[PDB]
């Protein structure tokens, strides 16, 4: 476990390293910012239909009472220019804060804690995560445990005993085609079918596709074990 | 989980084939490109928003040929291979249920119902041949009767309430796909959210389209109009006013629809979110998957959407 | 030797599941896998 | 005890395992039995 754990880290440092597109998401934003500053400074070069963009251009050239009508142009143009790029900038602001209400909701329930919500924390089942630190931004690297090597096995919903019908605990009967077990869901372990890993309800007549099989009981042999001793001791005592 | 993707000739809306209004129109810089850029930002966010939702999945499980699924009834809610689109007969009442000059277009998605359909087909026969995991790895077969029994020990009833009462169970099931079928036959209402959302993009482009008739103190609305009527240099005086209110009307348009893309994508965001908790898992989490305690849910898909049946104890 | 193609997409690759009334998988091994969420 | 704990493999793998007993509620209920037993058979030594 600690193998494979340290393995994927040293993945990681590889795909970090060795594409560029990794921080995709992260050098989109800060690409969305340059581009909408290029263009908010862009639209100073604009005309708006006045005679020249340059400001003082304008006041050189023109007395104060034709000046006003070309420099008000400039600021009706610049004046959309800059309620375009808040506006712009308010939508992404909105957008930014969603991925840190999510971010932090991240670090509450991937690092602070163990996530049961599927696929939040990467495919797998969720074992923790580490936070790094990014640019404007936040890496996790999600541990997971994932079901690698699976084998088929036959499988019933109960076993009848002495027709009482039994349960597991936990887990679910498997057979290899000979013998029954039973086993935890998510890694094969099989273990004989005792009265400690199953749970007696009903009979054997209402449960479909229920199979016959022998439950296993710890004081069977642990009261045998006194039987033949106690049969020993009577037998012994007609020896006086 | 997306909208229709609205892309406009920005310079075919404000200076309709007219080479001197679109002279004009460069007078104002960036705004001709801005406008466009917003509008693919949206367009592209919609496969983003739809692959989000339905690509929880690069593998593509079907159902077995034979259907003992202890009793469970799933045909209304798997494909019917005998239509030229492979969609479930539940999908067909939803795809049934939701009903130039100016520069608009509206371009296709990426991914076609068809592809939606296949994939949800492959959440569906996942969900149904191998529970929570293929969520977790590679998909793992369990019969579904042991897959309903290891739901009812995650709600904390113990899994002999299930093979006790497995008709009853089953029959219960069958009998509330029954009332989808019912609920999605009968009322028109039901997809109203679908509904809402196509109608509000409907509403906005004929809003859009109508400002192209509005004089904002010009002599005419008609570009072509102006441009017969009068010489040069008197022509540009009222043709920038035409510009300037075509231009104010599609930065309202793009506004709009850039805070509606943002609804779009938060709901994108839940129904992919769903997919995850709610599909290729079963959630603790209270009233996240309708009421009830969950136990599964099939995802179906709809018109710009998705359908969840939540089934719950 | 190099031109662009186009094609209708592969969803994935598709896999029937060997489902019967009666028979399970389950792994008789794990990986710990490490994956990297990026965000804004 | 053996009600709050389980079995698996042997003492050999795991790192960092104790040596310590781990006790059995059978085992008074089955050796207070034994003394019992001894008794009883003790007694039927006197007929
Ligand atoms: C299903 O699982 C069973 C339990 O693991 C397994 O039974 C066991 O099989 C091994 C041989 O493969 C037996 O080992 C004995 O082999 C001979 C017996 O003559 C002796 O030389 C050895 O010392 C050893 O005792 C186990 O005893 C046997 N267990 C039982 C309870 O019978 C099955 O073989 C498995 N079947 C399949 C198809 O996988
Ligand atoms: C699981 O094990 C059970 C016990 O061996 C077995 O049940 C037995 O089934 C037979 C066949 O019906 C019964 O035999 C009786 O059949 C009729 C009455 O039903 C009589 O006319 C006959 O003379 C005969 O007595 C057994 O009585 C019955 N035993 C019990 C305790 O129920 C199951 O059939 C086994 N199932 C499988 C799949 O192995
Ligand atoms: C935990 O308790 C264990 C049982 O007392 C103990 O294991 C014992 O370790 C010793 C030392 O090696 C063994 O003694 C034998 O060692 C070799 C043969 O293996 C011979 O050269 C010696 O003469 C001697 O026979 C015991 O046999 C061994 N017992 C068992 C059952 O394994 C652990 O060492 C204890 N650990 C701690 C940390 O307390
Ligand atoms: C577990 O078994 C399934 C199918 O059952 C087997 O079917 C026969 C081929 C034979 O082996 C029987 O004794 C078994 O009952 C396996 O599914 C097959 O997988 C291969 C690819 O690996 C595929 O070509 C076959 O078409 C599949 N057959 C069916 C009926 O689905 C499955 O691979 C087995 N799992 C493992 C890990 O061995
Ligand atoms: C699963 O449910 C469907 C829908 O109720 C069943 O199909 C109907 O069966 C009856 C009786 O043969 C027909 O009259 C209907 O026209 C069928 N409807 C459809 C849509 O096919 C189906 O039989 C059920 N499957 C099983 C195995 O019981
Ligand atoms: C479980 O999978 C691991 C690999 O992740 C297996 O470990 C390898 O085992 C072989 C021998 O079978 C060794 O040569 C390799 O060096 C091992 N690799 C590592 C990373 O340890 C392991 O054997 C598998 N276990 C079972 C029971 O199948
Ligand atoms: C000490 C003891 O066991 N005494 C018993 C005695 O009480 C009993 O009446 C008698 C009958 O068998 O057997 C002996
Ligand atoms: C499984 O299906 C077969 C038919 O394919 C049937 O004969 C058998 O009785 C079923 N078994 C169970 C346990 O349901
Ligand atoms: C029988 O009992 C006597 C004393 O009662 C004892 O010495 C002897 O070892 C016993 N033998 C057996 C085989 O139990
Ligand atoms: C704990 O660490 C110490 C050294 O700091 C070492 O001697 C000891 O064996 C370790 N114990 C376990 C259980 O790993």
């Amino acid at each position: 476990i600690a193998n494979q754990f340290n393995s994927a880290i040293g993945k990681i440092q590889d795909s970090l390293s060795s594409t560029a597109s990794a921080l995709g998401k992260l050098q989109d934003v800060v690409n969305q910012n340059a581009q909408a500053l290029n263009t908010l400074v862009k639209q100073l070069s604009s005309n708006f239909g006045a005679i020249s963009s340059v400001l003082n251009d304008i006041l050189a050239r023109l007395d104060k009472v034709e000046a006003e009508v070309q420099i008000d142009r400039l600021i009706t143009g610049r004046l959309q220019s800059l309620q375009t790029y808040v506006t712009q900038q308010l939508i992404r602001a909105a957008e930014i804060r969603a991925s840190a209400n999510l971010a932090a909701t991240k670090m509450s329930e991937c690092v602070l804690g163990q996530s049961k919500r599927v696929d939040f924390c990467g495919k797998g089942y969720h074992l923790m995560s580490f936070p790094q630190s990014a640019p404007h931004g936040v890496v996790f690297l999600h541990v997971t445990y994932v079901p690698a090597q699976e084998k088929n096995f036959t499988t019933a919903p109960a076993i009848c005993h002495d027709g009482k019908a039994h349960f597991p605990r936990e887990g679910v009967f498997v057979s290899n085609g000979t013998h029954w077990f039973v086993t935890q869901r998510n890694f094969y372990e099989p273990q004989i079918i005792t009265t400690h890993n199953t749970f007696v309800s009903g009979n054997c007549d209402v449960v479909i596709g229920i199979v016959n099989n022998t439950v296993y009981d710890p004081l069977q042999p642990e009261l045998d074990s006194f039987k033949e001793e106690l049969d020993k001791y009577f037998k012994n005592h007609t020896s006086p | 989980v997306s909208m229709t993707k609205t892309s406009v000739d920005c310079t075919m809306y404000i200076c309709g084939d007219s080479t001197e209004c679109s002279n004009l129109l460069l007078q104002y810089g960036s705004f001709c490109t801005q406008l466009n850029r917003a509008l693919t930002g949206i367009a592209v966010e919609q496969d983003k928003n739809t692959q989000e939702v339905f690509a929880q999945v690069k593998q593509i499980y079907k159902t077995p040929p034979i259907k003992d699924f202890g009793g469970f009834n799933f045909s209304q809610i798997l494909p019917d291979p005998s239509k030229p689109s492979k969609r479930s007969f539940i999908e067909d009442l939803l795809f049934n249920k939701v009903t130039k000059f100016n520069g608009l277009t509206v371009l296709p998605p990426l991914l076609t119902d068809e592809m939606i359909a296949q994939y949800t087909s492959a959440l569906l026969a996942g969900t149904i041949t191998s529970g929570w995991t293929f969520g977790a790895g590679a998909a793992l077969q369990i019969p579904f009767a042991m897959q309903m029994a290891y739901r009812f020990n995650g709600i904390g009833v113990t899994q002999n309430v299930l093979y006790e009462n497995q008709k009853l169970i089953a029959n219960q099931f069958n009998s509330a796909i029954g009332k989808i079928q019912d609920s999605l036959s009968s009322t028109a209402s039901a997809l109203g959210k679908l509904q809402d959302v196509v109608n509000q993009n409907a509403q906005a482009l004929n809003t859009l389209v109508k400002q192209l008739s509005s004089n904002f103190g010009a002599i005419s609305s008609v570009l072509n109009d102006i441009l017969a009527r009068l010489d040069k240099v008197e022509a540009e005086v009222q043709i920038d006013r035409l510009i300037t209110g075509r231009l104010q009307s599609l930065q309202t348009y793009v506004t709009q629809q850039l805070i509606r893309a943002a609804e779009i994508r938060a709901s994108a965001n839940l129904a992919a979110t769903k997919m995850s908790e709610c599909v290729l898992g079963q959630s603790k989490r209270v009233d996240f998957c309708g009421k009830g305690y969950h136990l599964m849910s099939f995802p179906q898909s709809a018109p710009h959407g998705v359908v969840f049946l939540h089934v719950t104890y | 030797s190099q031109s662009i193609i186009a094609y209708t997409m592969s969803l994935g690759a598709e896999n029937s599941v060997a489902y019967s009334n009666n028979s399970i998988a389950i792994p008789i091994n794990f990986t710990i896998s490490v994956t990297t969420e990026i965000l804004p």
